[PDB]
């Protein structure tokens, strides 16, 4: 009595669910719930914080008799993801009252199965909230041109500027090198679309470091949305299948 | 400082 | 004259990768029955012995019996210098301070040819007598590779009991511990086969098995050959012209 | 206004002597004229030289109104190349009232456009004069098997021995290891000889494999050789003009 | 630890 | 001493 248990058929996502995490938090409380699973965690420096959200849905069985909180060292959980095959089916299980995580790896149309335990460890953690937000401008892009334009304006400046007006979308950085500008436009024609939604024109300025930490969530997803207003944090979300999401927010610079 | 994520999203 | 000529010149590519991490230096037995290697590595805790008999050779010819002394890093960049499709030929003196080397480019009017330097060994020959091992595993080769990669990410040591059904292969270590389990398959090179006799359950070194993997391009299958307190042997079938066996103690 | 604007629908054109010269040359200027895109600079070590042409007909649209010279940190300029896709059209541009060079990067059908703003320096560079001349023999062979002896060769020594006659041409290196030769016979897939008389040149092979940076340029390589005299070696750009590297023979 | 020549002693 | 371009080809500039 009082255990968890869920069985996910695509063990890729979960691989690249903690490859988007681990260089950017080094251990969070993963919140389990009969609606799924739930994790809130800043970075050290309080300057991002991430929101992973995998709906009971997406399980193909899914138990949770009881809520509870497991203290992961997410690279600890990395590494022993790294043992299971890009197509097992993976199971991940505890006990309400336990200091362990077991996680269980099958082969597709194979007899090999892997069975794995993972110490777990408590975990002090700030509840942030974040409310309902209108954002002045949101862009829907593919995440491979978000990834590329972060990387290559990585090598001018430390800091991008971000603009959203009418004709589009804007990126900006300079450094010793000299200046760059990205300008993305709204396509006129699924996934290559470039979309922009916007009610008032924004411009904001964002550490380059934290963005292409971000980008490590490009495999989850084929597009990703930056949602931005004037003061407050960008959000850049990825989708996850059709079970969740993983949002990033970040503190604009000043 | 750094603006922080908490300057916009208080703890609870 | 000692002159060996092998079309499928890549066999002896991925026998040069498989050896040179593990072994420096060793001495090349050859004789009219073909290329013969053994070696422990510098620490003893391991041993190769590799066969190329002269039948797997398109043409073979030894006139006398010679022992050269490689640099096995040294042959492994003069065989990087070939191509995967070129032909190589073999070619030394009874009298000579070298081993020559010539690969042909098969659909080229390419040929190189290298001399190599060879040095003066003195090597320990141990004397493995033939047993019957309580458990012999065959398995795919990249499984096997695959499984030694994985586990040295949770220990460094592997523990493998062997029993009629299946073979199961565990490590422990400051994360956690983790146990793989492949079942004896009652349905080809990716059957997973066992013949026991008594079970056995023995621990190794991951670093050792880790190096022993980098001979899975030479064969799709690995046989794994095991008894209580004596080494393991891990076989990889050499194409038709024989075979590298690798030997390895056991943990304390 | 613009006083410099050069429009290259092949973008990639650009990437790719950018990859092939900034490992060999620090900085350099850039000769803009009418007639084209000039670039020569020595290596630091005086012992090679690089020449590129771009003539301004191979590209789409062309204007200079007066000659320039930019100078230029080709690892910076590598930098912004790197920010282009392989299949975007890349517009250099230069106001006078600037001392900067603009870049512009198109990605054909896809809306992206980027810019870039890059600073230049100060150079004061020594122009060395080409003596035109006939050559003893001259060799045209596939890139990337020059690529790949040089590669090679740079395994077994330091300096490469180019022997060419009627039939072929051979390339030897020698040291710690031993010795190798690397022979080609005459025949995109092609090497033909052009031959006068024969020749025997020792090269270093350290400043070959820069050379060799600029193979994705071009299928085919030529060699240009005579007693006494700096190799050439030249990467014809289809449509546009040429790389050429030079290089002092290697004494003792 | 355990050598390979603990079961099979050099013998020349 | 070691060979140079400059030991074939003069300076013009």
């Amino acid at each position: 009595p009082h255990m968890f248990e869920a069985r996910l058929v695509q063990g890729s996502i979960l691989k690249k669910v903690l490859e988007a995490l681990k260089d950017l938090i080094n251990e969070a409380c993963w919140d389990i719930s009969s609606s799924g699973v739930n994790l809130q965690s800043m970075d050290s420096s309080h300057v991002s914080l991430v929101q992973l959200t995998l709906r009971s849905e997406g399980f193909d069985t899914y138990r949770c008799d009881r809520n509870l909180a497991m203290g992961v060292n997410l690279t600890s959980m990395s590494k022993i993801l790294k043992c299971a095959g890009n197509e097992d089916i993976i199971t991940l299980r505890a006990e309400d009252n336990a200091d362990t995580l077991a996680l269980v790896f099958e082969a597709p149309n194979q007899e090999k199965v892997s069975d794995y335990e993972m110490k777990l460890m408590d975990l002090d953690v700030e509840q942030l909230g974040i409310p309902e937000q209108e954002y002045s401008c949101v862009v829907k892009m593919p995440s491979g041109e978000f990834a590329r334009i972060c990387r290559d304006l990585s090598h001018i400046g430390d800091a991008v500027v971000i603009s959203c007006a009418k004709d589009g979308v804007k990126f900006s950085a300079s450094g010793e090198l000299g200046n760059g500008n990205i300008k993305l436009s709204q396509t006129s024609n699924e996934e290559e679309a470039v979309t922009i939604e916007m009610n008032e024109p924004v411009q904001l300025t964002f550490a380059l470091r934290y963005l292409n930490f971000f980008t490590k969530a490009t495999p989850l997803s084929s597009t990703v949305t930056l949602s931005m207003s004037a003061d407050v944090p960008l959000v850049v979300e990825y989708k996850i299948a059709d079970m969740g999401h993983l949002k990033y927010y970040l503190a604009p610079k000043i | 400082r750094k603006r922080l994520i908490t300057d916009s999203y208080p703890v609870v």
